[PDB]
RNA sequence: UGAGUAGCGAAAGACGGGUGAGAAUCCCGUCCACCGAUUGACUAAGGUUUCCAGAGGAAGGCUCGUCCGCUCUGGGUUAGUCGGGUCCUAAGCUGAGGCCGACAGGCGUAGGCGAUGGAUAACAGGUUGAUAUUCCUGUACCACCUAUAUGGGGGGACGCAGUAGGAUAGGCGAAGCGUGCGAUUGGAUGCACGUCUAAGCAGUAAGGCUGCUGAGCUGUGAUGGGGAGAAUUCGAGUCGUUGAUUUCACACUGCCGAGAAAAGCCUCUAUAGGUGCCCGUACCGCAAACCGACACAGGUAGUCAAGAUGAGAAUUCUAAGGUGAGCGAGCGAACUCUCGUUAAGGAACUCGGCAAAAUGACCCCGUAACUUCGGGAGAAGGGGUGCUCUUAGAGCCGCAGUGAAUAGGCCCAAGCGACUGUUUAUCAAAAACACAGGUCUCUGCUAAACCGUAAGGUGAUGUAUAGGGGCUGACGCCUGCCCGGU
RNA sequence: CUACCCUUGGUCAGGUUGAAGUUCAGGUAACACUGAAUGGAGGACCGAACCGACUUACGUUGAAAAGUGAGCGGAUGAACU
RNA sequence: ACCGAUAGUGAACAGUACCGUGAGGGAAAGGUGAAAAGCACCCCGGAAGGGGAGUGAAAUAGAACCUGAAACCGUGUGCU
């Protein structure tokens, strides 16, 4: 696994943040290495959602952030993951994300990519 | 002496709100006191003065090209009338 | 680290000011020298 | 620690023989008739 | 040239949305993280427009920049009561006459200047982009003006430590009231907040002192305001506990080292109307705006002082509030640095156990030589800490119970110095200096000694139980011979 | 800036030890003397703030023309400001 | 039979800027063109800057403006 230029706690927090952001937005732009780690984190979360039991829900809540999502309805990221996303991926065996390279950023030359749910 | 004490009216957004509240803002001679300001306003404009507030403004740094200097120091007086009004137009 | 210059308006004026220069013959010599050189600033 | 002699123009340019960049890896995009980096999306 | 090399100045960011020619770097949002005896809040010095709004992006910003403490334009600081002056004096400075001195000048009397101290009349709320005890609203107070009606005394006025109290601020709990909310994860019907309001004026008052003083309380101020809140109107201010570092108050007790002055003030020889000046007030302010050449890991006086834990302002996590640190993205080689662990051994390392490890809190047992009888001493060395239940027992769990963080290593012997203290700002903190104690010597007061040409001063507003100089250096036992030379 | 001094202000979380006196009790012819309680002294002890700068590591074209990290000395006094 | 912008006053545009608590120390910096006739207008570009077109005897006289040396930095290549 990659270190992403952070200590262990910082890296874990950033991966949780990125995974929750991907669950909320379904498509995010980040760096290549970050996305290559986020894909595994997000796919394991989706596996938990597809399992769908109480234990799997609590294990997912270990990792997901507590972000509300606002048809004027309101649901948490965990609710979205165990509802809409899991139902959309009931019949797919892995490979729930895809990465698309876009080229270097101006500020630091970082390889920008878009990671999105398939 | 009164028309020497009063130099000019001050026209700004804050001064305009003051005029809405019946306060008139003048630049005055930097040597005069607020009693002289009140007497001068009463004499020139034939009004009654409730109070006079006063303040000093330091010279401000100002330049054109290579020449750096200062603007003139200012004395600003705010006159609150109880009777009448002053027409600046 | 505490440096040597600790500015003080009162101390500056009392030690280097115009009236302090005027108060002694040698201070008036300082003022005359600066006037002769054509200094813009004669004293603190 | 410090250079004993100044570097000649000849020596400096010899050293800079390899100090250059490369044209990027690019391919034509069919629909828009432009160029992009290979394995990248517009 | 070195060279596209070193560096880019302590640290946590991520994503979405927006703007834009251009965005890791600007704005908005969500989540995350850091400080919180402070990275929070307020005074002072210092700086001096850096403050606000709109606009801008050459240069400044260690990158970028659409942004800025930068550039352009236009703005912003409101006082009878705040701080200072129109009041008082301290050190010190100055000084009419005067004294002294080649000159220049030095000193000094009356007097004067001079806060870091004394005196002195205003509070609460609202409001702006930028000021507010200053503007506005409500309610006051002070001085003076107009009308109706000089001498005496006292006081000011004072150190340091400690103790027992009164009161209040503040904290905590119950929810008494009030406001919300009431949960799609197994379960419950509970979860979270609010609970105020000044000066002034009347009544009163725990105390304290030998009648004077006195914190505070009650009412009024206030059908006003502010409010967790509902859609401009409507909305709760209650019981208990704890309790100050604030105040009564240097009040009381004790101590020796024996703790300003002067003025204001005191004492003895109503109502009504009106007037009330000058200076400062922006902003930064333990800092990107001050002192450090810097947007510099440094320095910078005082005040405010939440919860859990605790003796604590220690420790760790949080509150109020503030902040994510002006280069980044990867990779996860040597080497360097900062951290963590380590078989068996345990100082074999080394000049030297340097560094590190170990000890560490609270409670209870227990504690040697020596001693100036105080000590040595936290000597040493040992035991106990979790959770639940009953009222010291019975149980429960783990490898481990001050389960984290913070918190003496100890002993034996010798040199030196008695001791606390002081020192080579920036390679020496020591055995060096000082010290209490000892001794010698000078000095009868216009003292000796010291500064000064002198006048004038220190010594000392002291007077041999005093002052200056030399040496020695607590304390105990002691301090021998030589007066030829200087 | 620094050394010393003058005048006038300010500051020192909390723990610990327990001097002189005093009182009560024994005791005396009267004193001495003794124990308990009370009391709160000290250039006293441990230790934050604060003031220092002993060791060590780092830094040594520094973040800094003397610093930083970790320990360390003093911390009611000849204290610090 | 003095200097001619590193000369000549420190100062041809200054006892200024800047440095220092202070006494005090103390710079750098002249030249379009005869005449502003100082580049209307078009084009790329946010701008900066350019290419044209114009003015001018001349714009590689376009203001960082007479001349424009050397170090130094580039582009092309005849021989190697
Ligand atoms: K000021
Ligand atoms: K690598
Ligand atoms: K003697
Ligand atoms: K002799
Ligand atoms: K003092
Ligand atoms: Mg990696
Ligand atoms: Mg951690
Ligand atoms: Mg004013
Ligand atoms: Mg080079
Ligand atoms: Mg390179
Ligand atoms: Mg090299
Ligand atoms: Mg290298
Ligand atoms: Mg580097
Ligand atoms: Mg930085
Ligand atoms: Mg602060
Ligand atoms: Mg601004
Ligand atoms: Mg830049
Ligand atoms: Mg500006
Ligand atoms: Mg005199
Ligand atoms: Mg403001
Ligand atoms: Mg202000
Ligand atoms: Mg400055
Ligand atoms: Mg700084
Ligand atoms: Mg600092
Ligand atoms: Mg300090
Ligand atoms: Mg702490
Ligand atoms: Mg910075
Ligand atoms: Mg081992
Ligand atoms: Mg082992
Ligand atoms: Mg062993
Ligand atoms: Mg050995
Ligand atoms: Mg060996
Ligand atoms: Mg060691
Ligand atoms: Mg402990
Ligand atoms: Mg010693
Ligand atoms: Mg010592
Ligand atoms: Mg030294
Ligand atoms: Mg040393
Ligand atoms: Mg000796
Ligand atoms: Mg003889
Ligand atoms: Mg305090
Ligand atoms: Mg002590
Ligand atoms: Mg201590
Ligand atoms: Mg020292
Ligand atoms: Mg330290
Ligand atoms: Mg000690
Ligand atoms: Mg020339
Ligand atoms: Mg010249
Ligand atoms: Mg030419
Ligand atoms: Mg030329
Ligand atoms: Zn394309």
């Amino acid at each position: 696994y990659r270190k992403l230029g952070r200590t262990s706690d910082q890296r874990k927090a950033m991966l949780r943040d990125l995974a929750t952001s991907l669950i909320i937005s379904e498509r995010i732009e980040t760096t290549e290495a970050r996305a290559k780690e986020v894909r595994s984190v997000v796919e394991k979360l989706i596996t938990l959602g597809k399992k769908g039991d109480l234990a799997s829900r609590r294990n997912a809540a270990k990792t997901l952030r507590n972000v509300e999502i606002l048809d004027e309805t309101t649901q948490t990221a965990l609710q979205k993951l165990f509802g809409e996303i899991a139902e959309r991926y009931t019949e797919r065996q892995g490979g729930y994300t895809r990465i698309l390279k876009q080229g270097p950023r101006r500020g630091d030359g970082a390889e920008s990519v878009i990671i999105e749910l398939v | 002496e009164a028309r020497d004490i009063l130099k000019r009216p001050v026209i700004t957004e804050k001064s305009s709100e003051a005029m809405a509240e019946d306060k008139y803002t003048f630049d005055v001679d930097t040597r005069v006191n607020k009693t002289q300001v009140k007497m001068a306003v009463e004499e020139i404009f034939n009004v009654k003065v409730a109070s006079v507030n006063i303040m000093n403004y330091k010279p401000k740094k100002k330049r054109m090209g290579r020449y750096q200097g200062y603007t003139n120091k200012r004395r600003k007086a705010i006159v609150t009338l109880k009777e009448g009004s002053i027409d600046l137009f | 680290v505490k440096r040597t210059y600790q500015p003080n308006k009162r101390k500056h004026s009392k030690v280097h000011g115009f009236r302090k220069r005027m108060s002694t013959k040698n201070g008036r010599k300082v003022l005359a020298r600066r006037r002769r050189k054509g200094r813009k600033v004669l004293s603190a | 620690a410090v250079p004993k002699r100044r570097t000649s123009k000849t020596r400096k340019n010899k050293r800079r023989t390899h100090f250059k960049i490369s044209v990027p890896g690019m391919t034509e995009c069919p629909n828009c008739g432009e160029y992009k980096l290979s394995h990248r999306v517009c």
